[PDB]
């Protein structure tokens, strides 16, 4: 078990102790997903009124 | 000096952002008229403060913040309260409607209309300075706006700000202080589309701090102020390395090499120091061994779980107050006799230990007491997929019926985006199971 | 303030409708000329919901008031607080509906409905962020029945993204004004299930067993039952009409408490059953507004939740009370019956509690229960429906204004589909 | 009123406490996957401990320790008692062991062949180093003890009084390894291969006062000083070696489970550990004790009955 790194200052201190060794989408496809959902929002809300029509 | 852009969404990161932003005030000696007397160079400076806060010409210094939210009571009431002059009206955004608990709504179709004028309005700070290091995003997993607009917006953050580092502060969902039934769809969801972007996320589990204020503060029945002033002692100490003068996760990037060694096992689990009440008439001090020892009970923790039962691939000791390094050593040695902290075999068995002199600060009338010493512990263990299993199995019981599920088709989603979700959260726990157990 | 836009439709509609304008009036400090002469500002906080902030420092009930014959809306505004509502939201022909879904839906309703529309548009323009619309009407009449539905199916065509919210009077031999109830009720089913977000199921069956079994009133008049749906409809509104730490609104009430489109019909329950004259000063424990409140005997749809499971659950609780043993209550309820819980969705029973009780009270509690047993309610309908139906008895009131058999055959078999959707989650596990 | 679900269909004695809990009226028992329980008796693998403690208002229990499994699995065992340094690479009490019946080499590992290259003899992979085994010579066989030891949320060692002695039929040759019956007294395989299983005792087991009756009379001695001692230690040694690790004292769950430890008693007196069974079967005759006292002991003392000496022997630290 030994003290490595260790950093004084005014405001702490700081150190490491080891105890033991070791053994992205597109702006374009952000706007395709999001118009993909409009449109099958958008879909629905006609097939609403189209009902709604009957 | 490079600086750090908070944003707040949705009315949990809203909320939890006032209270921090009021602990840091008081820890820098910041007036809620934005002055600052300590600070002897006006109109700028390179301090590590700085890193938080800008200065304007007439000696304020505003917060390095953004608050969203879809709609506007909660941020109304930061507007109005005690710190008015602490932000630029811009800074505080709100639109009309809320996402009605929904993620798919606010993601979809009421996210889709503020995110432009968000990410404007975060800009406006970004240009403001000289070295941007990233963002710290507070949110809650249950909300539609803190889980469907935050991934949003941590999207369109990667695509624009691609070598910027970005940590998160999430609130996970607890039944005994919750909001909506949806919360386990809401939180897989945003959790599925937020992996890829973010690169540490501590999360804060509503039942963890509940009893926590349960127990230690005697509050009968705690309320969010409750909860959210002791998270904020917690943020605080996590970023403290960033806005005081230290060697220890001085930058974003430092938080990612030291807590996190895969990029998807990026969830710390944080436990803290004493929780005291102001309330009691006789209290003793603990010493540095007390508090490093309450570091390893699940009493303390963040989230509830068993750290016996996984391996360490990283430990930060945050300490704050009368604390020298000979005492953590010692407190350390008798630790490891006697429990048990097992680290997978390709990480070394050590702790970073980080000490700032100045004691935890509290808020005047709040429900902690002023403490001498205390400490945050930050590990990564695998212990933690605890709570991805436990929110995974609320999950599957009512996707099995598909129950709820037409509120989120209904709003464009498809329900592949469900069983997609789910499948990655999935792989999570596989992952976990594979760093963890033998 | 999300504001709400209200519509009372029929005989029952506008007089159980009045009535909530009256409790809600007293609530917020609001005395029948409109103007505000109470002692709290949290009575008006929220003021806007429900009412226009008038010129003259006056609150307007944002409410409309329809009906195909002029009688019972005449006396409406005869009434105490008749003065309360805007003249112009008085919408009335002058043929009534004769008890007859087809003469509400299809003609004479017809004539009317583009008149109300009018109305409605012009209180919505004036609203900052509607939520939707609440309606209150019978399903066994006529007017309320049949041109309410077709207000409802209007609505939505012009408001298709706004909440639809009905308190829906169930017809029931035991107070039953025509034979012919069955045959609107059903009809009106169809409806609801297809334009509505949120339906409260109030059987006037229950209406008239509490008062008879529990209240210990012999003969029970229309006021009686009234008084009930009043308490009621003032207690599901709690939330909307004062401040919460919820910031509930009718879409997330939908939200949360619907799984499944179609399977949205409440059972409601009120706090302790009270009568109009019987002032009892005893005030309930916490336990007691618990009980009581899961209770059958305090249903307002004749079904008992023990034969059935609830999907959802939200109860409101008014009063000064320690929310600990309120938490406590709720959680001893759950736990000790959790055979009549669903299981696969967690944590399916919301509380809330709000400080200022109705009045007469010191202490109550509001229950909305989405139970699968309310198929007892439906199948009950249809079993009156089809034992006139395969006789195909009375029709001519209806084939003589232009429907067909078809469509009647075609509204039994939905309500039969709505009762099968609530067995299969009853036994799903 | 009190709650359980059952998720392991199998077990002999949890089904019994199952039995035992619904006949006081006061307990209930829900579908496996209501997540609304006081006590969860689980399943014996991949058992769920991280969805346990997390019901508010509710107090969880469950008749499993999640991580006993390094004490009850051949494996672990060996690891676990070569590397705690409370029972060392010098534990006089478990037989040698380095990682299905027995003989001489040829497997069916470095480390392994040096220590049997120190010889100037048998191995099995109950266990057969002990070529000595002791003799019950009023048949000459071979036997095993088993001691059911129950331990409860506040990690107290309760020793059951009843132990019982599974026995080989047949008299005990040393070198008829491939003959596995005469020396292998595991219960099925004695119902099985064996010449004339149960002429000096019923079912081939021998209870305590029989055993002790024949130790007084054969050996001059008692069953508690010259064996009980010897197993007091070391289950008392076993289970306080991995207390750390598995007590649920400061947890938001609380766990119980009832272990079967085997025995091994050479011809000098000196009792060997074999085995720990995590889900044990018990004896017929001794199952409505047993589980009387599971339930007074480990479930009653979390979850009390209304108002109206012990079975167990305290092993104490
Ligand atoms: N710790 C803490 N948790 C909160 C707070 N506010 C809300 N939550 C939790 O957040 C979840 C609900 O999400 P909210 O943040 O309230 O919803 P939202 O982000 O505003 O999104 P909307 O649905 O559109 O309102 C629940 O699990 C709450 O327990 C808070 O102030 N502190
Ligand atoms: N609870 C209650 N039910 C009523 C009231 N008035 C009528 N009903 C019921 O409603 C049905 C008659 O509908 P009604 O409102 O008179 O028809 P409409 O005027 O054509 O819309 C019958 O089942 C009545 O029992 C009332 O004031 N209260
Ligand atoms: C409009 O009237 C109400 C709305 C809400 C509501 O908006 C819910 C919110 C915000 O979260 C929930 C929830 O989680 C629920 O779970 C069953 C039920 C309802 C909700 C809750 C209510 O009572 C508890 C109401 O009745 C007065
Ligand atoms: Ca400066
Ligand atoms: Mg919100
Ligand atoms: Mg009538």
């Amino acid at each position: 078990m030994e003290v490595i790194e260790l950093n004084k200052c005014t405001s702490g201190q700081s150190f490491e102790v080891i105890l033991k060794p070791p053994s992205d989408p597109s702006l374009e496809e952000i706007q395709k997903k999001l118009e993909a959902a409009e449109e099958r929002r958008k879909y629905q809300e006609a097939e609403l009124l189209k009902h709604l029509a009957e | 000096m490079r600086e750090c852009i908070s944003i707040h969404v949705g009315q949990a990161g809203v909320q939890i952002g006032n209270a921090c932003w009021e602990l840091y005030c008081l820890e820098h000696g910041i007036q809620p008229d934005g002055q600052m007397p300590s600070d002897k160079t006006i109109g700028g400076g390179d301090d590590s403060f700085n890193t938080f806060f800008s200065e304007t010409g007439a000696g304020k210094h505003v917060p390095r913040a953004v608050f969203v939210d879809l709609e506007p009571t909660v941020i109304d009431e930061v507007r109005t309260g005690t710190y008015r002059q602490l932000f630029h009206p811009e800074q505080l955004i709100t639109g009309k409607e809320d996402a009605a608990n929904n993620y798919a709504r606010g993601h979809y179709t009421i996210g889709k209309e503020i995110i432009d004028l968000v990410l404007d309005r975060i800009r406006k700070l970004a240009d403001q300075c000289t070295g941007l290091q990233g963002f710290l995003v507070f949110h809650s997993f249950g909300g539609g706006t803190g889980s469907g607009f935050t991934s949003l917006l941590m999207e369109r953050l990667s695509v624009d700000y691609g070598k910027k580092s970005k940590l998160e502060f999430s609130i996970y969902p607890a039944p005994q202080v919750s909001t909506a039934v949806v919360e386990p769809y809401n939180s897989i969801l945003t959790t599925h589309t937020t992996l890829e972007h973010s690169d540490c996320a501590f999360m804060v589990d509503n039942e963890a701090i509940y009893d926590i204020c349960r127990r230690n503060l005697d509050i009968e029945r705690p309320t969010y102020t409750n909860l959210n002033r002791l998270i904020s002692q917690i943020v605080s100490s996590i970023t403290a390395s960033l806005r005081f003068d230290g060697a220890l996760n001085v930058d974003l990037t430092e938080f990612q090499t030291n807590l996190v060694p895969y990029p998807r096992i990026h969830f710390p689990l944080a436990t803290y120091a004493p929780v005291i009440s102001a309330e009691k008439a006789y209290h003793e001090q603990l010493s540095v061994a007390e508090i490093t020892n309450a570091c390893f009970e699940p009493a303390n923790q963040m989230v509830k779980c068993d750290p016996r039962h996984g391996k360490y691939m990283a430990c930060c000791l945050l300490y704050r107050g009368d604390v020298v390094p000979k005492d953590v050593n010692a407190a350390i040695a008798t630790i490891k006799t006697k429990r048990s902290i097992q680290f997978v075999d390709w990480c070394p068995t050590g702790f970073k230990v980080g000490i700032n002199y100045q004691p935890p600060t509290v808020v005047p009338g709040g429900d902690l007491a002023k403490v001498q010493r205390a400490v945050c512990m930050l590990s990564n263990t695998t212990a933690i997929a605890e709570a991805w299993a436990r929110l995974d199995h609320k999950f599957d019981l009512m996707y099995a019926k598909r129950a709820f599920v037409h509120w989120y088709v209904g709003e464009g989603m498809e329900e592949g985006e469900f069983s997609e979700a789910r499948e990655d959260m999935a792989a999570l726990e596989k992952d976990y199971e594979e760093v963890g157990v033998d | 303030m999300r504001e709400i836009v209200h519509i009372q439709a029929g005989q029952c509609g506008n007089q159980i409708g009045a009535k909530f304008w009256e409790v809600i009036s007293d609530e917020h400090g609001i005395d029948p000329t409109g103007s505000y002469h109470g002692d709290s500002d949290l009575q008006l906080e929220r003021i806007n919901v429900y009412y226009n902030e008038a010129t003259g420092n006056k609150y307007v009930p944002r409410a409309i008031l329809v009906d195909l014959e002029p009688g019972t809306m005449d006396s409406v505004r005869s009434g105490p607080f008749g003065q309360i509502f805007r003249p112009d939201n008085f919408v009335f022909g002058q043929s009534g509906a004769g008890n007859n879904w087809a003469k509400g839906h299809y003609t004479e309703g017809a004539e009317l409905v583009d008149s109300v529309l009018d109305v409605v548009r012009k209180e919505s323009e004036s609203c900052d962020c509607l939520q939707g619309f609440q309606l209150t009407h019978s399903l066994g009449g006529g007017t309320g029945s049949g041109m309410g539905t077709l207000l409802i199916s209007k609505i939505r065509e012009e408001y298709p993204d706004r909440i639809m919210n009905t308190f829906s009077v169930m017809p029931s031999p035991k107070v039953s004004d025509t034979v012919v109830e069955p045959y609107n009720a059903t009809l009106s089913v169809h409806q609801l299930v297809e334009n509505t977000d949120e339906t409260y199921c109030i059987d006037n069956e229950a209406l008239y067993d509490i008062c008879f079994r529990t209240l210990k009133l012999t003969t029970p008049t229309y006021g009686d039952l009234n008084h009930l749906v009043s308490a009621t409809m003032s207690g599901v509104t709690t939330c909307l009409r004062f401040p919460g730490q919820l910031n509930a609104d009718l879409r997330k009430l939908a939200v949360n408490m619907v799984p499944f489109p179609r399977l949205h019909f409440f059972m409601p329950g009120f706090a302790p059953l009270t009568s109009r004259g019987s002032q009892q000063y005893r005030a309930l424990t916490v336990p007691e507004l618990t009980q009581q409140m899961f209770d059958s005997k305090n249903m307002m749809a004749a079904c008992d939740p023990r034969h059935g499971r609830y999907l959802t659950v939200a109860a409101i609780f008014r009063g000064r009370m320690s929310m600990k043993e309120v938490d406590e209550q709720m959680l001893n309820v759950q736990n000790k019956n959790s055979s009549y819980f669903v299981e696969w969705i967690p944590n399916n029973v919301k509380t809330a509690v709000c400080d200022i009780p109705p009045r007469g009270l010191k202490m109550s509690a509001t229950f909305i229960g989405n139970s699968t047993a309310i198929q007892e309610l439906f199948k009950r309908i249809s079993e009156q429906f089809t034992a006139m139906f395969r006789r195909k008895a009375f029709l001519h009131w209806y084939t003589g204004e232009g429907m067909d058999e078809m469509e009647f055959t075609e509204a039994e078999s939905n309500m039969n589909d709505l009762v099968s959707e609530y067995q299969q989650y009853q036994d799903a596990t | 009123m009190y709650t359980f679900v059952v998720r392991d269909e199998n077990s002999s004695v949890y089904a019994e406490v199952s039995r035992l809990l619904l006949a006081t009226g006061q307990w209930k028992r829900l579908r496996k996957d209501n997540p609304r329980f006081n006590l969860m008796l689980g399943e014996r693998n991949r058992l769920p401990f991280g969805r346990l403690g997390h019901e508010p208002g509710l107090v969880q229990l469950v008749n499993y320790y999640r991580g006993a499994d390094k004490l009850c699995r051949k494996a672990s065992l060996v690891k676990l008692i070569k590397t705690s340094p409370e029972l060392s690479e010098s534990c006089t009490w478990f037989p040698e062991s380095y990682v299905a019946q027995n003989g001489i080499r040829h497997l069916i590992r470095e480390v392994f062949l040096a220590a049997y290259n120190r010889r100037r003899n048998v191995w099995i992979a109950i266990q057969k180093y002990l070529e000595k085994p002791l003799l019950l010579e009023p048949g000459h066989r071979k036997f095993d003890i088993r001691s059911w030891v129950l331990v409860d949320h506040l990690y107290n060692i309760y020793l059951y009084r009843e132990g019982v002695l599974r026995t080989s039929s047949e008299p005990y040759n040393s070198a008829n390894f491939q003959d596995k019956t005469c020396h292998l007294t595991n219960h099925c395989i004695q119902k099985e291969y064996s010449k004339n299983y149960g002429r000096y005792e019923e079912g081939n087991e021998m209870f305590f006062e029989e055993f002790n009756q024949y130790l007084m009379d054969a050996l001059n001695t008692t069953l508690e000083n010259s064996i009980l001692l010897q197993i007091k230690h070391i289950i008392r040694s076993c289970l306080m070696c991995i207390e750390p690790a598995i007590s649920t004292k400061h947890l938001h769950y609380q766990s119980f489970q009832l272990f079967g430890f085997d025995f091994m008693v050479d011809e000098e007196l000196k009792v060997w550990l074999i085995e720990v069974n995590g889900a044990p079967a018990c004896a017929q005759k001794l199952y409505a004790e047993l589980c009387q006292g599971i339930v007074d002991v480990a479930i009653s003392s979390v979850f009390p009955l209304a108002d109206t000496t012990s079975i167990f022997i305290k092993l104490h630290h």
